[PDB]
RNA sequence: CGAGCUGGAGAUACGCUUUGACUCGGGGAUGUCCGAAUGGGGAAACCCACCUCGUAAGAGGUAUCCGCAAGGAUGGGAACUCAGGGAACUGAAACAUCUCAGUACCUGAAGGAGAAGAAAGAGAAUUCGAUUCCGUUAGUAGCGGCGAGCGAACCCGGAUCAGCCCAAUCAAGCCGAAGUGGCUGGAAAGCUACACCUCAGAAGGUGAGAGUCCUGUAGGCGAACGAGAGGUCGUUGUUCGUGAAACGAUGACUGAAUCCGCGCGGACCACCGCGCAAGGCUAAAUACUCCCAGUGACCGAUAGCGCAUAGUACCGUGAGGGAAAGGUGAAAAGAACCCCGGGAGGGGAGUGAAAGAGAACCUGAAACCGUGGACUUACAAGCAGUCAUGGCACCUUAUGCGUGUUAUGGCGUGCCUAUUGAAGCAUGAGCCGGCGACUUAGACCUGACGUGCGAGCUUAAGUUGAAAAACGGAGGCGGAGC
RNA sequence: GUAGGGGAGCGUUCAGUCCGCGGAGAAGCCAUACCGGAAGGAGUGGUGGAGCCGACUGAAGUGCGGAUGCCGGCAUGAGU
């Protein structure tokens, strides 16, 4: 039960951007969104990550082996910070688009 | 005997309770208060009825080493409670006299002491709350107190939200509790006062 | 609102259970028997400790009137001798210098004798 | 401040648990633990037996008006009709009655329902009247 | 009780009670004359402790 | 709404989405079979038919009950309402009247509410003016083996307040203010130094303790379509038990007047009042909580609902009864690889702050079983202790009036309950957890202490504000007794 | 000194204030020769890993050895 639903269950960021890490470890490095999980609350970034062992009772002569794969995250990141670092961007306005939204704190580009 | 902080004076009227702050009484209003507020919500299943059990058990005499009517009783596990709470009130009225000696007791307990009447209003300008900040710094008030507002005009309230300075109380509907409770009452506006 | 008998009872328990020490199985493990045991325990404890006093009454007299014997009286005719002069006082404890300094109680009891014939 | 805030020093007590008490096992030995049965009166014992009967009744009461009252204070402003209910006979639901109790020589006019014998001979003899519903 | 009241555990301004004398009330009479005048006033204090609470908030 | 989605599903594969998926508010469209079940049968979910359109596949109809027919009803619903029927244990310290009590239960009808209603009346002022509800009158009038006991109404204060007709805004959601450095640390939201917002410091999330990091909060906006008569006999009701028993109400016999008339006013009479029956409907204020929201001097895993979901397992032919059950970590990084073993299981390595978290994964008491150690024990009669001294070992509240263990001496009849009397060969109990018993209520009665006013003292229902309390004098208690 | 009456208090949950403490680690559990007239309360040391003392006031489902008491767990009879 319970389970990441204490946020409105909506993500803040999107798939296809540049974020960095608030605080947490790794701290304000950087990387694309991959995996974006609204409901669960889950970030994949290219920068952070761990070595983790498959156990593999058939993979290709099975003989199980080790792989260095990605560490999920939490709303714990910065999402999009223009002005070459993280700080929290609420505004949205209109530009070259009737239908879109954009965002900015004091700039403007995202 | 009290001076006004903005515009006029007055606040020489209102002979205080004597003697000058009994504190007992103080304690029976407070207590009387509390108790007002307090709600009566009661999560007991006192009876050995109000579980859900079947009530006729097994053998009485013959069975040995047992002696049991049924599994509902308080002497058994997940049954009745002997005794538990049920849902009362506890509020009755302490009488009048000492409903209004009372905060006219505090009052006066805070005349050992910083207290505060107030007229003019419009250095507040809005609400935006730093007016209130600055209002407050100006009439002395560090917000390392705590303070209780009693006036009139929602733009002038609306102006104090905040846990650590101030607390806000309209229309003259103190409470003996509320302003005994923070440090500073600031009595503002000056409707009932006087 | 209830109270749940949590952490109140296991810490009385607790206590009872460690006044309990050098006793045989049962009693000093498992509660009730020990707390038991504790009742006549008390008994004891006050009613002996009222007591010790008219034991080592007995002894100290035990031995004073074994020294006595050794020289000539008894402990009947040497406190007798010894009181019957107002020069002693002496009393208490005596025995030791019965026991510990013969060469004393040798006096004493010459003493005892000349506070008769 | 509430948390120097002072007891009522001797309103109450705290209240009994018979839990406990290290040899409280509580009320009477046999007979009379247990029961909701109680009931200290009842027909059994030297109430019956007791002979009356008379009839009850209880009707027209009174309010009772010292003498006392009416004079020495106040100003005689005339009780009569109305004011009256200020003076402190405060009932309804029965008429107005006058008794003699203190002495003090007044003229004084009052409207009550009725009076004992010295009350109008004592009203009177200091001067006054006293009136009667017709 | 609701029944004791025009009966008579009646209760005076001392708070004190009124139960006089039963000696013969109706039936089987025939002796002297004053003890049928024997009819009296009277009390005791000891179980007029208990005897208003019959009464009680009725006066 | 604007990037994800592919249900709890942990899992691989196939894939869907900006030509707006998924989710959310709103309609429609499909909807096997059983069940009021209703084509007929039937051991519910199966078995057999028949009529109509046809192109087979397939669609529609085929129960009964009141009607011109349109059209209505069959059944279900926790509790609430009215109605037909109606106990007993129990109290009376036994028991017939009585009380329990029109209580429980059965049954019938209906709705979101019901019931009740527009005076043949209350009532004693020639006042009031439909019903219900609350306060109060009041334990008062009264009822009663005049026992146990039962117990009104008018007045008055309110919540809400209408009579009218027939037969001669909340709904999906969008918008939303304000922080950086250094420091401890595995991890910052904590400490520190400066800084800001606030109609927004309610709350939750985030590696720990959050105004300014996420979601939100005050505030603002926000739709196509959608919802807002008389008598007699037998009886009984209300305080009404046959009592002087009036009046309503019928079961059986009877059976008048109609406006110079009729019913009442507690036997009855005359005066004197109050009213005009035999026809119907009538929101509101009242009751309840299947259900949704919000809060709590409510619980937190033997509690709290039976259930941290199960009426499941499990018991019973059936009606019915009926369990216990929670925790890795912040994050799966959930342990590749190696060793002993068929395994289970563990030992390394590695991840991690920690594996003193390893999936028999928070803590981890006690009973209970062991392993090692210290001092001890194989002529001693033992409620197991207690005191006194000696030996021996140990020195973190701790070299002393020590701590542990012991040998000897003295003393020494478990605990509880029930009792004239208990070590009792009298009850109870295997041991340890945990659960487990003097309470709550009422405008009650009486007393003690304390407080406010004080010959005065107070309000109740309710109204109004409700982070907060004021108003509300109907009434109650003193004040005169016999 | 038994029923019984009177007086002072200890400890536990909740609540309002007050003061604060905690990842250089909370409660809880473990041991312990100290404190107090008793209920009891601290000192330090070991466990633990997210919270909690102290003070005042108020409210209690507030204190267990018993009830052939209740749920659970684990013994004895026995390697019989
Ligand atoms: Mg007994
Ligand atoms: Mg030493
Ligand atoms: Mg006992
Ligand atoms: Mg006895
Ligand atoms: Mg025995
Ligand atoms: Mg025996
Ligand atoms: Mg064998
Ligand atoms: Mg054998
Ligand atoms: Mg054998």
């Amino acid at each position: 039960p319970s389970a990441g639903s204490h946020h409105n269950d909506k993500l803040h960021f999107k798939k296809g951007d540049t974020v960095i890490v608030l605080s947490g470890k790794h701290k304000g490095q950087t990387g694309k969104v991959l995996l974006a999980l609204p409901r669960d609350q889950k970030v994949v970034v290219e920068g952070v990550n761990v070595i983790t062992k498959n156990v593999k009772p058939s993979m290709t002569n099975p003989q199980g082996g080790q792989e260095q794969r990605e560490l999920a995250l939490h709303a714990s990141k910065v999402a999009l910070v223009d002005p070459e670092t993280g700080k929290a961007t609420r505004v949205r306005k209109q530009i070259v688009d009737g239908k879109k939204v954009r965002v900015a704190v004091a700039s403007g580009k995202t | 005997a009290q001076i006004n902080v903005i515009g006029q004076n007055g606040g020489r009227t209102i002979e205080l309770p004597l003697p000058e702050v009994n504190s007992g009484v103080l304690h029976e209003v407070v207590t009387w208060q509390l108790a007002s507020r307090r709600r009566g919500t009661a999560s007991t299943r006192t009876r050995a009825q109000v579980s859900k059990t079947g009530r006729k058990m097994y053998g009485q005499k013959g069975t040995g080493n047992a002696r049991h009517g049924d599994r509902s009783v308080p002497t058994f596990v997940g049954g009745g409670v002997a005794f538990g709470p049920k849902p009362r009130s506890y509020d009755y009225t302490l009488p009048r006299q000492v409903r209004q000696l009372g905060l006219a007791m505090a009052i006066a307990s805070r005349q050992e002491g910083g207290k505060l009447v107030a007229v003019d209003g419009f250095d507040i300008a809005d609400a935006k709350t730093k007016n209130f900040i600055s209002w407050a710094k100006q009439n002395g008030l560090d917000g390392t107190e705590k303070v209780l507002l009693v006036t009139d005009d929602e733009n002038t309230r609306r102006a104090a939200r905040n846990v650590s300075w101030v607390s806000v109380l309209p229309v003259a509907g103190v409470n003996v509790y509320d302003i005994l409770r923070h440090d500073r009452l600031v009595i503002d506006a000056a409707a009932l006062e006087i | 609102p209830r109270a749940k008998t949590g952490i109140v009872r296991r810490r009385r328990h607790k206590k009872v259970l460690k006044r309990a020490k050098g006793f045989w199985g049962s009693r000093s493990k498992q509660y009730r028997n020990a707390f038991q045991t504790l009742l006549n325990a008390a008994t004891y404890e006050y009613r002996d400790r009222r007591n010790k006093k008219r034991d080592f009454r007995r002894l100290w007299i035990q031995r004073i009137n074994a020294g006595a014997r050794l020289h000539g009286m008894n402990y009947s005719t040497f406190i007798n001798g010894l009181k019957r002069a107002n020069i002693d006082l002496n009393r208490k404890v005596l025995a030791d210098i019965a026991a510990r300094e013969p060469e004393a109680f040798k006096a004493l009891v010459d003493a005892s004798r000349n506070a008769r014939q | 401040g509430s948390r120097k805030d002072r007891k009522r020093v001797g309103r109450g007590p705290g209240g009994t648990d018979k839990t406990a008490g290290r040899g409280h096992k509580g009320q009477k030995s046999r007979s009379g633990a247990g029961k909701g049965a109680f009931f200290e009166g009842g027909r059994s014992r030297l109430i019956a037996r007791l002979p009356k009967r008379g009839f009850n009744n209880v009707g027209t009461t009174y309010e009772v008006v010292k003498l006392s009252q009416l004079q020495d204070l106040e100003d005689t402003t005339f009780d009569r009709d109305t004011l009256e209910a200020y003076r402190l006979v405060r009932r309804k639901n029965r008429p107005v009655k006058l008794l003699a109790s203190g002495e003090i020589s007044r003229a004084v006019t009052v409207h009550v329902d009725a009076a004992s014998a010295a009350a109008i001979k004592a009203v009177e003899a200091a001067g006054g009247r006293v009136v009667l519903p017709e | 009780t609701h029944k004791m009241a025009k009966r008579r555990i009646k209760i005076t301004g001392t708070g004190k009670v009124m139960a006089f004398k039963s000696g013969k009330r109706h039936q089987n009479t025939g002796k002297s004359g004053d003890e049928i005048r024997g009819k009296g006033k009277g009390f005791v204090l000891a179980k007029a402790e208990w005897a208003r609470m019959k009464l009680m908030l009725p006066r």
